[PDB]
């Protein structure tokens, strides 16, 4: 019967009281020494749909606010999905209401001295290294702003990143490392493509930086073409073949390199060549804003530990409860009718034939 | 003799624990794998996955779900008294609900287990070759912890209790005291057994009689109390050895054939503050009529047929509670003994090392030249090997009885690659000093240990010292009670 | 993106292969547990469990008995052209017998094996976590043999068929003289598949088509000869992923239910000289009528259904021969290059450690009384540290590109406690000049390294040298026979 | 049907050919890789025996000489048991006539220079090393035989042994060490012991000696018990626990310590103590006997290697063939009616009940 497969709990009415469902083999037992027998009801799954589970799972419902708690790895996550497939066919309406919600477990725990702290994204772990980096930090420039911290600061250091992460989002169009060189040099306008002395001498200082700069077995060089307008173009031998990239009057003209000037004129404004960081105790001279930038994250990790999670069964019951089904900790996320009718797709697509 | 005979003989190697330690191969193998890794208490947890492919790999390649399954068991509170194994994950429940993957579950050695496997180091236990022949793994545990009492066994026969820690060490300490002791003035420390999962132990001469023929069979009963706000039976403790869960099944079967009467609501409570299963008594019947009716109808009440059943000699025995007492105290003046022993050669070997390292100090110049000389170390070291070389700190003992009686200061083929080994740090002036410690603190200990394989009484006194050790860093409370009534 | 175009993302990831090194993760994982265990074709033989623990333990926990199978498939003679790993015992046959325990089966790395991880300790390769992340894996391994073409693949999708390493080698090396040749210029040294279990391949259009659009469907026969003495029929290859036993069953259904006529002894005599299928045709009946009827209701008769698809940037793609045979040049190159690269700077470190320690001997005196000064290293380190100290020998390359302009010779902190480190044995006025030589012949191998990285024909010429040693030293016969007709 | 579970032979006629069986898993394989066609056949067995299986051995038979290849392990062993208790079951006169044999696959595989040996026996094993021990070897004493070599030296290794052997097998009754050293402590006698001042210095000498050779952490000691004939007993404190052993009048006139005296009377005579022993290009100069025959050992051992098999699997199918199923290399074994007997009744055993 139902007695022995369901862990229910004291409270009686619906909309007070929420049933969690694990897959036995990774919460199974954890949920039930890390529950709350008040109002926390417990099902143990096992499958690849069990019949006699689908029908213990019918019989169960009673639970308004229904928890599947699953991992997030494909191979694991499965069981999450033959339930919202089942749900959206056999049961349409208890999705549409918003009785069914979906754990989230942290991906990290992040702990510095007597302090621990549950990260549940990756988005969110990216906040805390530069909410961590920035704290107590300031800039020392000899620009008009002698110093740069607080939300100043923070409108750099975002602006950096947002630099780099389009960088990389164009990396395979152009080289990672050319554009970064972009960054440093001057910008070349539209009115300075239509001389040939400026663009060329130009092109030879990028390509040469490069040059010095490379650690790895690749040689720059410069070339101009000529169009009846000059374009420069950046021609890099890596490994043992060459490849070369045009400047094209789009690219100077594209919002893309405006991006990497803007910064690069923030920067070049702050006369970053020469200034102090402090974080904030101690402070170290830097020859540049991403070498004062590298240099407040190995302070911010000098001390810390930093754990990801890529089960639930990695922790403990009592863990399990201040992290995933403890009210006030846990961190959960309603499921649309739109999402289980994407998991109706996904097991579909799994299933070639039937 | 037949091959019956042998066939039988290693069925039983299997199946049957070893009195001294109360391991099985199995158990042995898993926790002397995880020592070797360095997988200690004070160190970073590892994987599962990390230790079961260890065993697998070297000592017991026989299943990596059989490997792990013994280590879940090693780490589970329900069915251990006291846990071999730290693990954090999910490990199962006494429901019966498995443990997670064995690449999420994580562990390492619990405390208590560095004292199962104290001066496993220093040769006090003989060494079995594994499956292939390329490693080696203990016979036994040097354990200072009376394990097959301590934490019992199981035949799939012998069938031993777990018994609590204190108590136990005291009956050692008692049967050390007075070897003629009776299995009476025994039960005066070690009432009978207590179980992980605690209970209440209704009769007693079960438990009398099992210490005196290693034999018997006891009464386990549920810790039931009757409450009111209708009326509703709550378990706070369970037999030991009970699955939980199918506990609960039979009673609602039970109440569907209707053999049992007069339940409304069951329900299992159980959770993060202990474990809670809930019977409301229906209207016009009694609680504790009910309950009595439950005790004869349901697991709620266990027998506990005691078969203590251990490899003594390689050989199986029935013994009583004093024959395993006296088995784990012959265990442990043969490891303390063993142990001095090997404690004393290894002081002997090291004060015998260090004497060239002093002299070759004072001789240090005449020594670099002929480095200097010789352009291949062979010809330099037959130079040193050639002529001989703190008078009051020289003044036999520290020289190992195996050193012959030739060996100004003779020099062994060893110590002359030793002084070409010594690095330039060593040179310092400070070294020398410290060094000179080191063998003057080697003398008193080497002194000491003469004086331990003397006196037979003192060896017992240094064991009795460490059972007391044991007895308070590892020693807790009682949870089964015992109600002869 | 979305949840399933990730979930598919991972699902390929284990299907397809790298066309670099033709290895799935799992292929990968279990050679490099070979590599790091010292498990080489040149030391003794370690048991299977061995490897498949380690191989749990640290990189793919995912089930015994799947590793194993894993490490079996890459030993038996029938299911690879290019067997990876070499073993020794039973590991099951074409008919399908499963292979003998872990526990009993031996195997070391192949001969081949260790050029498939050729220069893997010099970062020549990229680094993945483990499940953990307390152990790194190889994204690729810095193959020379093009093992996707030479081995193939198969997919749960892609199928690629095993080619021979000599024609291989050779359309590498055409594809290096002339990066525009045609598939047809490929196809005169890669006529087609080299299967393990030789065969006939009948029709050469669907290769053809195969090499060119990446997918295609080719023919592939049973070698079999009509014999007199009354008439039999006898098989000595098969085709290649074809389980003989099952065939042999096939056979004996059809003769059952008489669908093929001309059959009155069926008899496998497959013995240790050979595969032998013997079928006796009965009187009133041609043999080769027999046979043709045979190929066309049997599995005797076997259409490969070529279907090359390999992740090319951690992303799938359908390509043509020319296309994998491009991937194994371009990967040649960058593995080459980043090995130059790391042999450069490790031999300009060693370089500037020896300036350190030859320096150190010329004036070792005033050094040794330092030594003896300082009571602490740090403090005898400091005074090393404070004062600056073979000139033709001396004369910057050595130099690492690392190293500060500013350090009479100068000396790093590391140097002074190398100096510190060095034994007494090395103080011999032998191993003076011998370290002279190898300073010098370090120089001498920097200059060639640069000429290398600088020359890019040069690092071609490099490449093409290895692949030559490659089909000379691993380079064998054909096994199945095209015949277009 | 048949084809293709079992592997014929060309042989057509029974009693000129043979039937292997075998475990699929352990040898299902190799035996068909390195079998003989002509006249050798395969049944690879699975399991707890299998039905289908049990038809297929039926259905098959001919065969005259039916080999059951199997691991030696109690493990592996089984499905030769389940084989003999089926034949004594169900087919008894196959038994009887001698039909069934079972294949004796080498514990051993000797190995010195080019030269490789596969030792059936821990017995063969024994004569082995002693047969490699002995060869070129001469035992140079100052006794009546200047040189003993040959058929003399052989009988007294193995008289030697023989008494270190008995030794053991009374090893729980009395120290090893102890007895060892009555082998060359002087012989007590009947006579002797109706003497008290032989006896005493006697026991003195013995536990006197064991005391100075004494590595381990024990302590000898002797006492005279007075017989209204005079009895020796020797006292050992090991490890913190002393028992003493008494030389009763049965002990000294019990073959036992009889075997004991005549070896020492032998050595005695041969003056091992001082003696030379060469084998055989080059020789060292020995205190004892023993210490003759640990050094013949550590010669004879020096460069050959030893394997051991614990299954079957461990060696490929070309090895099997020279080891198990060649008839010339081959060493099989017939099994009696009453074999067959202790196989159905060892299966019985294990089934406690059916
Ligand atoms: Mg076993
Ligand atoms: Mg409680
Ligand atoms: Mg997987
Ligand atoms: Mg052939």
């Amino acid at each position: 019967g139902l007695p022995g497969k369901l862990a229910d709990c004291q409270e009686r009415d619906p909309a007070l009281s929420e049933l969690y469902l694990v897959e036995g083999d990774s919460a199974g037992g954890s949920a039930k020494q890390g529950r709350n027998r008040k109002n926390q009801a417990i099902l143990p799954l096992k499958g690849l749909s069990s019949q006699e589970v689908a029908t213990l799972i019918t019989a169960l419902g009673r639970y308004h606010s229904i928890i599947i708690m699953t991992d997030a790895d494909v191979d694991g996550s499965h069981i999450r999905t033959l339930l919202l497939t089942f749900f959206y066919r056999q049961m349409p309406e208890i999705v549409e209401r918003g009785h069914v919600y979906i754990a989230q477990p942290p991906l990290y725990k992040v702990k510095k001295g007597k302090q621990e702290q549950y990260i549940k994204d990756d988005e969110a772990m990216d906040q805390y290294q530069i909410s961590i980096a920035l704290d107590g930090a300031t800039l020392h420039t000899n620009a008009s702003a002698p110093a740069l911290a607080g939300e100043a600061l923070e409108k750099l250091v975002s602006e950096y990143n947002a630099t780099q992460k389009m960088i990389n989002r164009m990396e395979r169009r152009y080289p990672k490392a050319m554009l970064k060189e972009l960054i440093y040099q001057p910008t070349l306008t539209e009115a300075d493509l239509s001389d040939e002395q400026t663009v060329t001498r130009w092109v030879n200082a990028l390509v040469s930086e490069l040059n010095d700069k490379e650690q790895h077995g690749s040689q720059w060089k410069f070339d101009v073409h000529t169009n009846a307008l000059f374009e420069p173009i950046v021609r890099v031998r890596t490994h043992g073949v060459d490849t070369d990239y045009p400047l094209d009057h789009e690219f100077i003209t594209g919002g893309e390199y405006r991006r990497i000037c803007t910064l690069g004129e923030k920067l070049r404004g702050l006369l970053e060549e020469d200034a102090f960081i402090e974080r904030g105790e101690r402070r170290q001279p830097v020859a540049s804003f991403e070498q004062a930038l590298d240099w407040l994250v190995k302070e911010s990790r000098r001390g810390l530990s930093i754990q990801r999670y890529k089960g639930l069964g990695e922790m403990n019951p009592e863990q399990l409860w201040e992290t995933t089904m403890d009210p006030e900790s846990r961190r959960m996320l309603r499921v649309t009718v739109k999402d289980a009718i994407a998991a109706d797709q996904l097991f579909t697509t799994l299933m070639g034939d039937a | 003799s037949s091959y019956l005979d042998y066939a039988m003989s290693v069925i039983v190697g299997r199946a049957l624990p070893d009195v001294r330690d109360g391991l099985k191969p199995v158990h042995r193998r898993v926790l002397y794998a995880m020592n070797v890794l360095g997988n200690d208490w004070n160190k970073a947890y590892k994987k599962s996955a990390r230790v079961v492919g260890d065993v697998i790999g070297k000592y017991h390649p026989h299943g990596d779900s059989a490997v792990y399954d013994t280590i879940v068991r090693m780490a589970q509170p329900f069915s251990l008294r006291y846990m071999l194994v730290d693990g954090q994950g999910n490990f199962g429940s006494i429901d019966g609900d498995s443990a997670a993957a064995m690449r999420y579950t994580e562990i390492r050695l619990a405390k208590i287990a560095h004292e199962l496997m104290a001066d496993l180091e220093k040769e006090t236990v003989d060494f079995v070759d594994n499956y292939d022949g390329t490693e080696k793994i203990p016979d036994v545990m040097p354990t200072k912890i009376p394990n097959l009492l301590v934490n019992g066994s199981s035949g799939i026969a012998t069938n031993i209790p777990p018994h609590n820690l204190t108590e136990v060490i005291n009956g050692c300490l008692a049967y050390i005291d007075d070897e003629d002791i009776s299995i009476e003035g025994l039960m005066e420390h070690i009432p009978g057994p207590d179980f992980p999962t605690a209970a209440i132990i209704n009769g007693r001469r079960g438990i009398e009689e099992a210490y005196r023929t290693g034999r018997g069979k006891v009464y386990i009963r549920a810790r039931a109390e009757v409450e009111v706000d209708r009326e509703t039976i709550i378990v706070h403790e369970i037999p030991y050895q009970v699955n939980k869960a199918r506990l609960i099944e039979k009673i609602a079967e039970l109440v569907k054939e209707k053999r049992v009467e007069g339940i409304s609501a069951l329900r299992d409570e159980s959770d993060k503050d202990g474990m809670r299963i809930v019977i409301e008594v229906k209207r016009d019947a009694v609680g504790e009529v009910v309950l009595n009716n439950l005790y004869s109808q349901t697991q709620l009440q266990v027998s506990f047929g005691i078969n203590m059943v251990a490899l003594h000699h390689g050989q199986p025995k029935i013994m009583n509670l004093k024959d395993i007492i006296a088995a784990f105290v012959r265990h442990r003046r043969e490891v303390v003994t063993r142990r001095t022993i090997f404690e004393l050669r290894k002081a002997r070997d090291r004060a015998h090392i260090l004497e060239a390292l002093a002299v070759a100090l004072a001789n240090i110049d005449p020594i670099i030249e002929l480095i200097r000389h010789a352009p291949t170390p062979a010809e330099a070291k037959t130079a040193l090997v050639a002529n001989p070389w703190v008078a009051a700190m020289l003044e036999d003992a520290a020289r190992p009885e195996w050193l012959e009686p030739e060996f100004l200061y003779y020099l062994t083929e060893q110590q002359a690659q030793a002084i070409l080994d010594l690095r330039l740090q060593k040179l310092t002036g400070l070294e020398h000093e410290k060094l000179l410690d080191e063998y003057k603190e080697l003398l008193d200990q080497i002194a000491e240990l003469l004086r331990i394989l003397g006196s037979a009484d003192r060896l017992m006194e240094v064991i009795r010292e460490e059972l007391e050790l044991v007895r308070e860093q590892f020693g807790d409370k009682r949870r089964t009670e015992i109600t002869a009534n």
